[PDB]
């Protein structure tokens, strides 16, 4: 099977407690957690999926194992009430990745936006090249409520990887109601 | 229900465009750009009896969307209980609001603040210094909030209001000193503020001088506002002692409260003196006489005993007194403040004794450094 590290990135921003995803966000990303952790068990088994909360102070409360049991019980009051921060969320994960006991995994970022995000665009094209020096693929998929077809999200990962670098794709919530199970259809086919 | 939202949806000239977006909020059922928008026009003031009909329609959102946290609904309830004149009736409401919401974040701190905020017209003495007392007790795990402690302010010192024990009040007062980071508020407000801070600050009895924290700098420049005859007889607290014409002043600028504290000032400024006229000489040489301190303190040689004897009860100086030729005879001493330039002559007083024990000590081993090998 393929060899890599996959590490799942919940939003807990103060705007992910609405409940537009039927029948509340906490329960839509808890799904969205449920299908990206069978979905690599059902990869590989030597991946090992962690948790990190991006908003407010960034803490991994569940240590980087293949069992994601501990990272259920913490979809649970995670109390997600906050203001997103980005540029952090996504070094938080590198550092939990660099923590990896075996090299031959490959370093991996699954992460969910859905909420707006005042990160300069200078900042996200530092992180951009500091992850092609890194060689870290990240693939976002945007949630929630934020700027109509998000583009300084879609400008980061498409000057995230390059050559191929198959790759980073970004998934963005579609301008109508539809369910969370929908949305992650996609993805989980295809990335 | 959205019927109920929309007959309030116009307020006047200017809402409706607005709620036309805040109608559209709810549609894509996103509740909290939604709770940004709203609280701002709660924060928007208004009549207001916008808040007051709409607040059933936001108990309708908090029901089913079972989340978003108590803040904003104390932060609304503050507003609407302005309107409602009734602090009982804000009271079943709020305890009720305290009672049906749960979440990690500790709702007991801000609820029970909002209700010491509604406590003031009860108007006090009852049930306050019970839930004061609990609102720092649950405040201890986890206080990174910060925003809180200020709340806690304010219940206390309304609880200190009563009169109350001076002493604590700048205690209480120091903790929203530290508490707020950036000020962002009028200084026409802190003026006064720090003044009636200076005058029970100054008044207890349980703080002699502490010129230390006048000195603090973040009240300086509330103090550069203040009139110039506070600062210099602040100044006399923390030296003095008398400076007669400063200590008479302070009774020329603040008249009320003064007239009961003041023989306590004269007794604190009286005991303030013997910690500095053996800190200020380079002696010791710390045995005074009575012509010091009769002559300094302009009291009766009778008094003088009660004088230097109650210093030893506060603790400032352990010394002795030698009745035969009446002399004061001091020991140790309580450091207060000190000064620039006094970190250079220190390296002077440090330096010194690092070229003597190095001289004396590189002497020593000279001799024997030869017999060891």
């Amino acid at each position: 099977m393929v060899l890599e590290s996959t590490m799942v990135c919940v939003d807990n921003s103060e705007y992910m407690r609405n409940g537009d995803f039927l029948p509340t966000r906490l329960q839509a990303q808890q799904d969205a957690v449920n299908i990206v952790c069978h979905s690599k068990t059902r990869s590989n088994p030597e991946n090992n999926v962690g948790l990190i909360t991006l908003a407010n102070d960034c803490e991994v409360l569940t240590t980087l194992t293949p069992d994601t049991g501990r990272i259920l019980s913490k979809l649970h009051t995670v109390q997600p009430k906050g203001k997103i921060t980005f540029c952090t969320g996504i070094r938080v994960a590198h550092l939990a990745l660099k923590h990896r006991q075996g090299k031959n995994h490959k370093m991996r970022i699954i992460a969910f936006v859905g909420s707006p995000v005042e990160d300069n665009e200078k900042d996200l094209v530092k992180l951009a090249k500091r992850l092609k020096k890194e060689k870290v693929n990240v693939d976002i998929i945007n949630f929630g409520e934020e700027e109509v077809n998000t583009e300084k999200l879609t400008a980061f990962v498409n000057t995230l990887n390059g050559k191929d670098g198959t790759g980073s794709h970004l998934v963005t919530v579609p301008p109508g109601p539809s369910l969370a199970d929908a949305l992650i259809s996609s993805p989980i086919l295809a990335g | 229900v959205p019927g109920f939202l929309q007959q309030s949806q116009s307020s006047g000239p200017g809402q409706p465009a607005v709620w036309h977006r805040l109608e559209e909020l709810y549609t894509k059922k996103l509740w909290h750009q939604l709770t940004l928008q709203v609280l701002d026009f709660v924060q928007d003031p208004c009549f207001a009896q916008g808040d007051g009909l709409i607040k059933l329609y936001e108990n309708f959102i908090s029901e089913f969307e079972h989340r978003v946290n108590p803040l904003s609904l104390v932060e609304i309830i503050l507003h609407v209980v302005r309107q409602m004149t009734d602090p009982n009736v804000a009271l079943t409401f709020l305890e009720k609001t305290r009672e049906k919401v749960k979440s990690s974040d500790e709702a007991v701190i801000l609820c029970k603040t909002a209700i010491g905020a509604l406590k003031l017209n009860i108007g006090d003495l009852q049930v306050t210094k019970e839930t004061i007392e609990d609102v720092e007790e649950m405040l201890n795990n986890l206080p990174g909030v910060t925003s809180v402690h200020s709340r806690f302010y304010d219940l206390s010192s309304k609880y200190y209001q009563t009169i109350g024990n001076h002493a604590s009040y700048y205690k209480d007062a120091l903790r929203f000193l530290g508490c707020v980071d950036i000020k962002d508020l009028p200084v026409s407000e802190q003026q006064e503020r720090a003044f009636t801070l200076g005058l029970a600050g100054l008044l207890g009895e349980g703080v002699f001088n502490f010129g230390e924290l006048l000195m603090h700098p973040v009240l300086e420049s509330l103090r550069n506002t203040d009139r110039q005859w506070l600062i210099d007889t602040l100044y006399a607290f923390n030296s003095g002692n008398v400076e007669r014409f400063q200590t008479l002043k302070t009774a020329w600028g603040q008249q009320p409260d003064l007239a009961a504290n003041e023989a306590q000032l004269l007794r604190k400024i009286q005991l303030l003196c013997l910690m500095e006229m053996t800190f200020t000489r380079p002696a010791n040489h710390r045995q005074l006489t009575f012509e010091e301190i009769a002559k300094s303190a302009k009291i009766t040689v009778n008094e003088v005993e009660l004088l230097v004897m109650k210093a030893l009860s506060v603790g400032l100086v352990k010394g002795s007194i030698d009745e035969v030729d009446k002399r004061v005879h001091m020991t140790w001493v309580q450091p207060r403040v000190l000064d620039l330039q006094q970190i250079k002559g220190m390296k002077d007083r440090l330096e010194f004794w690092c070229t003597d024990v190095k001289s004396m000590e590189m002497l020593v081993e000279h001799q024997a450094h030869d017999i060891l090998t």
